[PDB]
């Protein structure tokens, strides 16, 4: 029974006259060693994914990397919360967040012209000066213009079955009609997507009788 | 970097056709990734076996494809719809709903056409400069309560005023601006000033 | 652990990395939805230590100093009413960006700018305001003289305290209301559940584990043997993805739902009925 | 285009597209709201 992973003394584990235990998977979680009868533990290597905290190149050229979920005490090397992190100084601040990390870490790049990571700040604080006989009014005014921009519809598209499977083939589309009715079935939901992307468009624009003009 | 929304579309409908054609350049098994190279070298029975094969993977590519496409068909009209009810209501009307047509008290919008997408620009109301005063939710003048018509008692130290909630305009109490329900009493919190009468 | 079954893996084009970019890309979605439904206050008020709000008695819904975190009592309540990273394939769970402790500080930050400014704190600047005006205000709001509150305040008083009693007391006897938030749970539970069960599934090959094959065959029927086996688990995973999008856009569906009411019912006074 | 693969031209052009914005705009300043009712 080969594989690899890390053997450990379970004496948790019983097994009167059991030789192996397993999991809800077909992976065994323990064994019995066959020269001297006690029970081990079998517990994966650890793993995980690699990211990369970096400024745009334009600003410069240096990174920090953070092994997500991976107690590097095995690999200036930091440890947060969402993994491990080095190439970044640990700052006692608290910024807005720039370059997020997780679980409350955010990165960003100062001046020194390092990069820190800190846990970021909500927002300044405020405190009103609330009374059971006071009031605010406000004595001016402003007004202001907003942007939002939203789409609509997306790029229509259709395609060929045969052109596409079976390219200028003869032999191959003669085995392709094996299937049955593959190809239409496609098609079809390709029109819909089609015909709902100018139903889309005549929903948003197309809601005015007549086309009006302004004055000269 | 204002119209990320409009690019993300693009962006993404080149990347899924991009990686379309290239799947065409897989083997998925078989000997060559051309078809002509293997109906030009075997006999037919395992160049057939071989096409389908291929015949597998392609069909599974564009079955992959359709999929995401659907996905995101649903996704780009659940978003139309929301730009056609901003359009019927923010544009042809005065929306009262908070924070729909823009931060503020909305006034206005103008709509504005741009490549498979749609712009506003909310027109807001926003107070600026703030004062501090001293309210009282009602006022007797001979034993009875006089409450606002609309607006709120205010006073500068020594004087009572009734002005608008939202903008400072002072204006001496009257019968016109007030109206009386009952004594005062019950009223808690009740501060009495005379009342002129015209 | 295997250098020969990713050599058969690669020849299926750029299977792989569809999978690893649509998951990215939930993940990213899922962030957001709540970072746009609680992030709606740009300062981060506070309430005032003397709590004389005209009777009024908000001080089960307020924070508690005294708890480890600073949530509050219905808050300690809702958590402790929900119900449940083990597994050890190629599966990870990844933290979120905003710890429990951030929700609480917005959350509060909100409640304590609604008691004290009304909505005037959603369109510009806090504006402080007695909340017995405040209240009047509301009522005329319904078309209701504010005459009825100032001359009944004790009596509304006393109707939301009790109110507020019997909310706490159905949530810390019921525990089936909390069904909409277990679910969302329940189901991606079952679903990693079985994306980890179908590992052990024989998919038409001698044996469902590649080292059992690698060590008792020859490599060209091994491959052979091995094909099966990657087909059956890039359709699972195909699968697995599939269902994980539809999630995912039912529940942005019901984010946005979720932002829209918390911009309109608390940041203002709504007229649309129910 | 090269593999069986089309895209097609959409139903409104970019200067249909244009007028209705526009149309809408001149009510919109000249009208007020009352062009969305009626007349
Ligand atoms: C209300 O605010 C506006 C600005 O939003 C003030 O207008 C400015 O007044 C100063 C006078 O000190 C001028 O120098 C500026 O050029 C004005 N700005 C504009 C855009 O016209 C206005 O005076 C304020 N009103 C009151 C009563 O304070
Ligand atoms: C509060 O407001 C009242 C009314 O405006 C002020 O009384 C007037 O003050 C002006 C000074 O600019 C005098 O010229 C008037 O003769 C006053 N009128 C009366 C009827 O007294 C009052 O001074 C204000 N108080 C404060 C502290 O600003
Ligand atoms: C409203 O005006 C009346 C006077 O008309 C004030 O009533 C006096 O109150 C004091 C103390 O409560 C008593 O000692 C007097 O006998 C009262 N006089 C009368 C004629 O009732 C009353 O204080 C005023 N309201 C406020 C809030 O000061
Ligand atoms: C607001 O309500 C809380 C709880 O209902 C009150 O706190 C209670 O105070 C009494 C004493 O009057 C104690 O016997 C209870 O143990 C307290 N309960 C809790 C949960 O602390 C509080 O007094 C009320 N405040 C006001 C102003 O009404
Ligand atoms: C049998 O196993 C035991 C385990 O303690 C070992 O000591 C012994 O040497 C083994 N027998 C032989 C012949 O090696
Ligand atoms: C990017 O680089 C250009 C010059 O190559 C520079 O002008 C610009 O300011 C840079 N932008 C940022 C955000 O650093
Ligand atoms: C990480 O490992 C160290 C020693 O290897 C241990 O002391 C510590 O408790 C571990 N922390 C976590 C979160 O696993
Ligand atoms: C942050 O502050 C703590 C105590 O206030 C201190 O122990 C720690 O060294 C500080 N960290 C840095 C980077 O200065
Ligand atoms: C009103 O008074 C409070 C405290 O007395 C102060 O913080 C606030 O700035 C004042 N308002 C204005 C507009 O100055
Ligand atoms: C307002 O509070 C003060 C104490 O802070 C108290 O003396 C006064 O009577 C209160 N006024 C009202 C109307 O409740």
């Amino acid at each position: 029974l080969t594989g690899t992973g890390v053997l450990t003394e379970s004496n948790k584990k019983f097994l009167p006259f059991q030789q192996f235990g397993r999991d809800i998977a077909d992976t065994t979680d323990a064994v019995r060693d066959p020269q001297t009868l006690e029970i081990l533990d079998i517990t994966p290597c650890s793993f995980g994914g690699v990211s990369v905290i970096t400024p745009g190149t334009n600003t410069s050229n240096q990174v920090a990397v953070l092994y997500q979920d991976v107690n590097c005490t095995e690999v200036n090397v930091f440890q947060t919360r969402a993994g491990c992190l080095i190439g970044a100084e640990h700052v006692n601040n608290s910024y807005e967040c720039d370059i997020p990390i997780g679980a409350g870490i955010c990165a960003s790049y100062q001046t020194s012209q390092s990069i820190i990571a800190y846990t970021m700040s909500l927002g300044a604080e405020n405190s009103v000066a609330y009374s059971n006989n006071s009031i605010a009014i406000p004595t001016n005014f402003t007004i202001s213009v907003t942007t939002e921009i939203l789409p609509v519809s997306m790029t229509k598209t259709s395609v060929d079955c045969t052109m596409y499977i079976c390219g200028d083939s003869t032999e191959c589309s003669n085995l392709l009609l094996q299937y049955g009715s593959f190809c239409t079935q496609l098609n079809r939901a390709l029109t819909g997507i089609a015909v709902e992307q100018d139903k889309n468009t005549q929903e948003v624009f197309a809601q005015v009788k007549q086309i009006y003009k302004t004055p000269p | 970097s204002a119209l990320g929304k409009l690019q993300d579309v693009v962006n993404q409908n080149a990347q899924a056709l991009n990686t379309l054609v290239k799947q065409l350049s897989s083997n998925f098994g078989a000997i060559s990734s051309v078809l002509n190279d293997i109906l030009s070298r075997l006999d037919p029975p395992e160049a057939e076996v071989q096409i389908d094969r291929l015949i597998t993977g392609r069909l599974q590519s564009l079955q992959t494809y359709v999929t995401q496409q659907l996905i995101r068909a649903a996704e780009i009209r659940a978003s139309a719809n929301l730009a056609a009810t901003k359009m019927s209501e923010c544009v042809l009307g005065q929306s009262k709903r908070v924070d729909f047509c823009g931060k503020g008290y909305h006034l206005m919008s103008f709509p504005q056409s741009a490549p498979h997408g749609v712009v506003f620009l909310h027109v807001t109301y926003v107070p600026a400069q703030e004062k501090n005063f001293t309210t009282a939710p009602a006022i007797c003048h001979d034993g009875k309560a006089h409450f606002p018509r609309e607006g709120v008692f205010v006073s500068n130290g020594t004087h009572w005023f009734v002005t608008q909630r939202n903008f400072y305009e002072p204006q001496i109490i009257t019968t016109d601006n007030t109206f009386v329900s009952g004594n005062c009493d019950v009223v808690i919190g009740i501060v009495n000033n005379t009342v002129y009468d015209p | 652990d295997s250098t020969e079954c990713s050599n058969l893996l690669l020849q299926y084009g750029s299977f792989c990395t569809q999978l690893n970019r649509a998951l990215t890309g939930i993940a990213v979605e899922q962030d957001k939805n709540t970072q746009e439904v609680f992030a709606q206050v740009k300062q981060i008020y506070k309430t005032p230590p003397i709590k004389d709000f005209g009777g009024f008695n908000f001080s089960q819904i307020l924070p508690d100093p005294s708890k480890p975190s600073k949530r509050s009592f219905i808050e300690d309540l809702l958590f402790n009413k929900v119900t449940l990273a083990q597994k050890f394939n190629g599966l990870t769970v990844l933290p979120p960006l905003l710890t429990d402790e951030m929700i609480a500080q917005y959350t509060s930050a909100l409640l304590a700018g609604t008691i004290t400014s009304g909505w005037t704190f959603g369109a510009g600047a806090a504006l402080q305001i007695p909340f017995a005006m405040q209240m009047a205000y509301r009522f005329n709001g319904i078309g209701v003289t504010q005459n009825v509150l100032y001359e009944n305040q004790k009596l509304i008083a006393n109707q939301f305290n009790s109110a507020i009693g019997k909310i706490q007391d159905s949530l810390s006897s019921t525990a089936s209301a909390l069904g909409k938030l277990q679910d969302v749970v329940n189901q991606n539970a079952q679903a990693l559940n079985t994306l980890v069960k179908q590992l052990s599934s024989n998919f038409g090959a001698i044996s469902s584990v590649l080292n059992d094959i690698l060590s008792r065959l020859d490599p060209p029927e091994a491959e052979v043997q091995i094909d099966r086996l990657i087909t059956g688990r890039l359709q699972s995973l195909q699968t697995y993805v599939t269902q994980q999008l539809i999630r995912a856009a039912e529940i942005r569906a019901s984010a946005n739902l979720a932002a829209t009411k918390m911009s309109e019912c608390v940041l203002g006074q709504s007229k649309r009925v129910d």
